[PDB]
């Protein structure tokens, strides 16, 4: 319970309240490999999107609960969703986290799946923690409490306990969706309008290919891939479930600190959900010609399709066979400050 | 498919099961008068 | 004598039973809005 | 989004519950 | 005093019968 009054006296500047959680290894061992993380809290609104500052969550992991029944890490919530009197609570309203050592892994996670189990649960002198000679009395087992979570089909322990008035109010708060509707509907409007930047390119150009990296294919490639073979781009639409996570957003990311090429590779059809946002290096001493040999090991990939961005705006769609349809990144750069808030700081 | 179909059945079920507690509330709220 | 005011104070039971009926009440409702 | 709402009515139904559960407190002294 | 009993055994028996009811809920979905 170190974690937990670690950052309850110093995100208590850019938040009122805050929660103390577990995460099971179990659940978020597919968030990352080799449990690699070691946070950043960024709540937004379901009905009232805008964008909010981002609050640091101090977690530390290997550390077991109090519970020898299950064994994860631990972690915290911020909660400064509800404006002036927190008595109100806003149900269907996720709160994103940002967790990290080196950022890898993102978690999504209800306000109502977190407050219907905190209540389900119940000549100086030195300077002394008091909120640490306060928790250290109750040191229970009830205090925990294990509560499933709607995203990822798992239980999510909290624990609260009867610490002071700050948690005090909090479970005497009680009120009367659409937060999980935009973002996939967001990432879905910027993948149709960038394969309609591909439709138009393929369409005042002839409907053929440049061939921006060669490689060698053979005679049969009109038989074992299928006469206006596309079903990978048809359903590449399908395959991007997320955006934080895919090169799309990493161009946008990149632009202010120079450009660099990025890569989100998926599977011809259902070979797993491959990959997200890679680099394509040219600052190393690996060099331009490492980046070209990192490229042909790209286009040589015969069992995947590959999408690319540029970090000054500019669009490619790599077919497994070396061809290459050019395109445009170009948006309303409200919505570059909207991922760009959604990640970090503008 | 049909979810609307398994929608419209939990919603005549918690109508059902609102009506034992319509019937329930009143038996138990007649019960407690008759100390007079 | 001593056994008036318990009646009276059992019709005070009563009434938070009658209404805290409500605070059930307006949640189904809430599910069938939300749902 | 139906599986959402599966996970999501499962878990206000046991907040109904939990209410009923702390209603019968009073139960107790009656 | 006999009226403080039977209800009270009747309305226990109705606050775990409206748990089974939420239960038979849970076995429907």
């Amino acid at each position: 319970m170190d974690v937990h009054i670690d950052n309850q006296v110093l995100s208590g500047l850019g938040t009122p309240l805050l929660v103390h959680l577990f995460v099971p290894d179990t659940v978020m061992a597919e968030l990352c490999p080799n449990r690699v993380p070691n946070a950043w809290c960024q709540t937004l609104f379901s009905d009232r999107t805008g964008l909010t500052r981002v609050c640091r969550v101090f977690a530390a992991r290997g550390m077991l609960p109090g519970r020898p029944s299950h064994r994860g890490t631990f972690t915290s919530v911020p909660v400064y969703c509800d404006e002036g009197l927190p008595e109100l609570y806003n149900p269907f309203h996720v709160a994103a986290l940002r967790f990290y050592d080196e950022l890898v892994g993102e978690l999504q996670i209800y306000y109502l799946s977190l407050f219907e189990g905190a209540k389900r649960a119940l000549l100086s002198r030195v300077p002394v923690s008091f909120s640490k000679t306060r928790r250290a009395i109750r040191e229970s087992r009830a205090l925990v409490r294990g509560i499933a979570h709607i995203f990822s089909p798992h239980a999510l322990y909290v624990v609260t306990y009867p610490e002071l008035s700050a948690q005090g109010r909090l479970h005497r708060m009680t009120a009367v969706l659409g937060a999980p509707e935009r973002e996939f509907r967001f990432l879905i409007s910027v993948a149709l309008r960038i394969s309609a930047s591909f439709r138009e390119k393929l369409a005042m150009q002839a409907w053929t290919a440049q061939q921006e990296i060669p490689v060698v294919i053979p005679t049969s490639y009109s038989r074992i891939y299928k006469n206006s073979d596309l079903i990978r781009e048809a359903f590449f639409t399908v395959q991007t479930r997320v955006s934080w996570e895919s090169c799309w957003v990493k161009a946008t990311i990149s632009n202010a600190p120079d450009a660099c090429l990025w890569i989100d590779s998926h599977p011809l059809y259902e070979e797993g959900a491959s990959a997200w946002g890679k680099v394509i290096d040219s600052r190393p001493p690996g060099g331009l010609v490492g980046a070209a040999s990192q490229l042909v090991a790209l286009g040589t990939d015969g069992h995947c399709v590959h999408l690319a961005t540029t970090s000054d705006g500019q669009a490619f769609l790599v077919l497994p066979g070396g061809f290459v349809i050019k395109g445009q990144l170009a948006l309303t750069p409200e919505e570059r400050g909207y991922i760009l808030a959604r990640h970090g700081i503008r | 498919a049909q979810v609307l179909k398994n929608r419209l059945l939990r919603v005549e079920l918690d109508g059902i099961m609102r009506d034992h507690l319509a019937r329930a509330e009143e038996i138990r709220q007649d019960l407690d008068a008759v100390v007079a | 004598a001593s056994r008036v005011l318990s009646r009276f104070v059992s019709q005070l039971r009563r009434k938070l039973e009658r209404s805290t009926h409500r605070l059930i009440a307006d949640l189904e409702r809430l599910k069938f809005l939300y749902l």
